[PDB]
């Protein structure tokens, strides 16, 4: 049900997260993401290539609605249930 | 190769206009070819390591540059001993390298070592032929606190 | 849909930014937003001259409504459905 | 329709700041504000001497209410609809 | 009508503040709270020793609901109406 | 009713934090927490190896519905009421 | 243009009250004349490039001005050597310059050979007619952690 | 007025026990009036001008005290000489001044001058009679990023 | 009183093994007697002042302790002069203290005098029986920029 | 037990290839042996004890390493004596240690001595076999504003 | 010879391949013409006079040096003010000079204005186009413990 | 002896207007007792040992004195370790001295011990009631090129 | 003979157990000829020229060694310009080296040239394969007074 | 010898009072032997050779000692190379020395190695259980000229 996206400070410009390891990998799928290990990070993740206002409007057709959005550090989070 | 290298700085000494055989450049192909073997050669709290002296060959000119490595990380359940990460430099370093490659190359070593929280690495160098590189990694990148925390001890 | 305009720390001066490269022209034709590549940015974007609270009470005249209001660095962002 | 007002980092204590060089002069007159230039700046602003709840408390009486309460910086700011 | 509650940045700990000077004495009572001035502070101010969680569950009862939880700072505020 | 969650700056991993000394033992029984002491720490806390959103999946079975998501430092806060 | 300068430096020499013709002022007006056409000749790691030394021609004055130039950038997917940055130097400081021209003019011109994530240059300088001028780019300008990252190594 | 001052400083060199009649007095009210009227005759990128150095007169005990003013601004849309600045400093340095007073008015002074999107104002002094007073108006006061950049460059 | 303490310097000089009565050691009953009554004779913008010398008797052995206390404050309507916070310094410095509360003592006699936005104090010492202690009070706690704005001025 | 190390000092002089009997190694096994014994005869306002020395020895190789012990606190209720920190150093120092429990242990001893808001434990040391060793427990890992208050001060 | 200068001034931005008519050279002409007549208007114990500050331009590239002068003196009969020792210096470095003979003629015109028992003149300075030049007349050059008393305080 | 020192501290703990029964002066009489007891428990090439530390007692006013002790010497048959130049220190200076005997004490404990070439004893000290004294015993009084080897070294 | 040493250094390339073509050694056996071919292109008052800036090539070990030249001399009647001086090091600096002929080839230059008095070279350099060499000819050996001018103003 | 050394200290481990078999003395008897096996491994112009980084044994009390060995001469007709001169160094001081017959070690190995006009050794070391020790032989010792050229070269 819950579903937590991000971007860094300039949510003009992507790249955005979109999900963790266990994530659903038909909706990662539909959303176009591909799974990366960044360096330095001890776990893998999903990202796009889109800014963070296009998903949101993939992730609106998909039954989702932003509950709440919030920015911690340079991180920018969107809270979607 | 050890003749091989020694006949190469034999034809060197002739192309620069000098003479070979004097008083001081007898042993001066061999001298030079045992020094670039040497120069060759290798191919929860937060532990700071400074002042790692560092001497690579450049390659793009193959004349030295000299400088320092800062390496710091925040262990997660192995940690690495303070001699070990001196001979993941001298591996890295004693080859022909960039200064930017050399940064990156650290970084994942100590990485791969250990899985640590966050790493690093940083190195000053001045090129003979200042400039510092800066690998932040893990949580050395997220954590403002961390970054900082770093940047003020090696100096 | 989804629609995020941002700030710096005085809100009471802007310039707010309304848009990015895909973004409605149309609706920024309507809020008056000129297209910008400020120097060191990769990336376009849409700006008025306006405050965010005169902005706000244009997107409000066409259909809008402000979901939530958070800060995320010195920057103050809107997201409006 | 929308009204952002804004305080410093202790909510106990004030100024908070209710205006903007274009904001009603007859609803900032019922908050009792004043209009100044501070040193440095190079707009004009309304303020009262009043905690901001004092002043969430009057906004209540004519027709407005919390949308959302963030913090960017030192600066805590309410987004009144 | 309004309420601002704040605590520290590990809200599993206290103290939690609860009101300023001009706060309702019979609320206040109910909660629990003392009154002091802090050294350097130029004002007085309510507190408790109780972790905020606690304290909302007490407000709650008496006929208040959480609008809008925000950090500004170190310190985490919630708003209730 | 109310009930605070927080992880750190990257949600993608945990640990996310639960509850503080007076939590409930069966609802933290339910998510799966150890209980600690970190050292420096004057209290005690409960806690899971789980991201953020993995535990949002589980609370929202239990009647809870998340009010309010933001960030205080590289922390980032859940409310559930 | 050589002998156009060398007769305009031989009339500075008399409008001075100063005689042309003697011991130490004969080559004066050529000695000179070369001296201002060499002063004007110029017509994922963070690599900081510091200590950059800068030699400009104020435009006011036409007096020199001595500095040093901070350098400090992101890349995406193209690095720049360590001489060319140098060299990009040397072509907008041996110019008749402004300091607040000449750092712009350097953040803009590795911003267009790299198209990097972020550009950091501070130049200081004495004016013999030290003053700091500093232009951060990119995410140099967005980031805290970023801008105090540069800050902290240049020193 | 002049001699309305020497005749002042005479009477001073009589109140004090000495003997304004000697070898070493004899010019000393005529010195000292000349003295007290030089020491009283002043009646997109971030540019710090530092190092400004400054000798003021104490308004409470007549005596001097002396320091540096640190100065960096964000020009909008007008920049001012690096000349400039220092005379702006010059007229309200050379008067009769608190050091508290001084730095406020240099930062008003260049607020008018320009409208700039901020000021920062510096002075370090050793008073005769080190305090550091430090005016940070516009964005220099608002941004955490700007003022840690001005702090930074300035030592 | 100055009897009575030279009469216990004098059964401090012979309870040592020493004789009191020798070339050296006549007047050192009355001159340590009025060295200990000079020891303990003391019962919009910021302004900074450091390096004020201190020179305190410790209460636990009764032998000095030296250091540096550094002052700041924001005022609000009432600034304080630069001679008037060393002798704040002096009446709670020259007494039996521990540098603990000497630290905040000085922070509430500034808080008291003035009423400003925010006081830090930070008293740095040498106990010959350096610690550094850290008052912060006002908007010196609670803001970011304002501790890290005193923090850079004082070194 | 010091016959016992005296004849193991005996007989690493005679591994070395050196004479036991001679001028100059006569008291060597027993000058040496109470040096080992010496050397491991262990077994509201920020407080900052820097410049602590230390003189441990490496558990790896028995040969010592020297450095400095930075600690900073946070009290609730109960402070520490300044002289009582650096017993509670002396008693973890001398032993056979390694930097990275050294600084561990340290911030436990005061953690549960005082139970304050926040210990901060920073160990530089040369090991002749800087590293720079930092625990930050409490409030010291939180708070921003606190870890920057206690790096800036111990430099 | 102002009008002379200018003219002179506006023939070299032209053959420089610049625009004199431009935003920002339209008094430079005149700018470079008052700064070429200001940096050309000079035309029984030992009393050591140090850092000196000196701005004098090169004779033969017509481009400045700046250094420090030292002087020291033994007078017989007549002594000299400290103010006047300094225009002495500004009448013969506001000159068009060289080192060598600038170090010669301070001496000299002490030497005259006192006929001291000796003089010492040491002028270090950095030329734009360290250099140390010392003459040390009188008894500055016979006597050891008079040179070396000398050479010991300047620095 | 410690209960007679101790009733002479709170002797003068009553004589300065102070509380001897509060919280923080239970224990000062016996912990200063045992502090002056402390305080004054004393009663062919060049080898200099320099940097040693010292802390003595003033004999006039009963506070301490700080310093430091250089010492060379030319042997003749007889060498002296370097741990008890050490202790010929730490025995004449925990004691009520002045600084002029306590230089004169250190010389001729070496001269007697050793019977030398030559001595020179160097003691500089900070006194709180820097002063430089120093013997130059034996070689190194009539040998200029001896004593000026011994005060290049030291610095 | 540009391609003669850019043949020798790609078999020195090869002899390393380096790949010669890959990404970052395609220019380089051209750009180190050429670097080679820079690094050996060479084949009454006292005048002290100090911080002569060296960079010179070994020539037993064909690897740089980098240092500072001080040069002083008295003139008899003719003077040498100080860029002449300097051309005088490049010469013999860029060559094939050891720092104790290229010190000695200094003073005989030097000496041929204008026949001074004396001559005073000291080269200190770092040899990556600090070492003073120092010749002293002339009036700067037979004289105390005039070596230790010269000592005292190069520092 | 290595197992004779390895069980040498596996005696010290257990009579410090110290559980041998743990988490990190499990090769520490192993790893000081072959630390003890390197530790004691080694069984006309003036030429300074300074900054000579040294590592000894004490043979006293078996625990290392740390400086700095500064040596320069004078040849006659045979030169010593720049490397070689470090390790006549390496063999002395790598055994179980003291300081002052280290320094005359040293100069005995340079003396009857070339036969030059005059050696000066001077070792400055810290004792971790500075002093400078100074043999001045030949032509340093007779010669004020000659040693003091030495003692101002060398700092
Ligand atoms: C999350 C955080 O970055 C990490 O857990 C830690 N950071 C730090 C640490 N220790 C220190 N000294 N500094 C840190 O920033 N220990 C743990
Ligand atoms: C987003 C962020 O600014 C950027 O991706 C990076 N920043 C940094 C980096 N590397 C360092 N050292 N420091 C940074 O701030 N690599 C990447
Ligand atoms: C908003 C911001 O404070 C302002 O636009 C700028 N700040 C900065 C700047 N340039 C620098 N170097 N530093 C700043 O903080 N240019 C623009
Ligand atoms: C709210 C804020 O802390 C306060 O108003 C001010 N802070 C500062 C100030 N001036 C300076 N220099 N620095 C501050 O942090 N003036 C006002
Ligand atoms: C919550 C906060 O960390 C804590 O209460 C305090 N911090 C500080 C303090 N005092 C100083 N100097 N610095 C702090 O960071 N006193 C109290
Ligand atoms: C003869 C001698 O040089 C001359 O008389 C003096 N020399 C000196 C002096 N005073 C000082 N300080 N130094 C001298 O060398 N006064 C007199
Ligand atoms: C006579 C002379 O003073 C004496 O014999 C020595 N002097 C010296 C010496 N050694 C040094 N280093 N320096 C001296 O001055 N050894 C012997
Ligand atoms: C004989 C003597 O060495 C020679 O004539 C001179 N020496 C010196 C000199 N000038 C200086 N500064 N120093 C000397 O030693 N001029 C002349
Ligand atoms: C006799 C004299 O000591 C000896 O001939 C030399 N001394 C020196 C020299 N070279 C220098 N630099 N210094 C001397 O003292 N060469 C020769
Ligand atoms: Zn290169
Ligand atoms: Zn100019
Ligand atoms: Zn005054
Ligand atoms: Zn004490
Ligand atoms: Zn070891
Ligand atoms: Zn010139
Ligand atoms: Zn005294
Ligand atoms: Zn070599
Ligand atoms: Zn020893």
């Amino acid at each position: 049900p819950y579903l937590l996206i991000s971007t860094q400070i300039r949510m003009e410009v992507g790249p955005t997260m979109v999900g963790d390891e266990q994530s659903d990998p038909e909706l990662m799928q539909h959303l176009g993401a591909s799974k990366r290990r960044a360096l330095g990070n001890n776990f893998y993740e999903y990202y796009v290539d889109d800014p963070p206002r296009i998903v949101l409007d993939k992730l609106e057709r998909r039954g989702f609605r932003v509950l709440s959005m919030t920015g911690v550090g340079q991180t920018l989070v969107w809270c979607l249930h | 190769n050890l003749p091989n290298l020694a006949a190469a700085y034999s034809s060197i000494l002739s192309s620069l206009g000098e003479n070979p055989q004097r008083q001081g450049l007898l042993k001066t192909p061999w001298r030079a070819a045992s020094a670039m073997q040497f120069f060759t050669k290798g191919y929860d709290e937060m532990v700071i390591v400074k002042d790692i002296d560092m001497f690579s060959m450049c390659e793009h000119h193959l004349v030295p540059f000299v400088g320092k490595v800062h390496i710091g990380y925040l262990p997660n359940k192995q940690v690495l001993g303070l001699s070990k990460l001196a001979r993941i430099v001298e591996i890295y370093s004693r080859r022909l390298q960039v200064q930017e490659r050399l940064t990156k190359q650290i970084a994942v070593a100590i990485t791969e070592a250990l899985r640590p929280a966050g790493v690093g690495v940083v190195v000053e160098a001045t090129h003979m032929c200042k400039t510092v590189t800066s690998t932040m990694l893990g949580v050395f990148r997220e954590d403002p606190k961390t970054r900082e925390e770093f940047l003020t001890l090696i100096r």
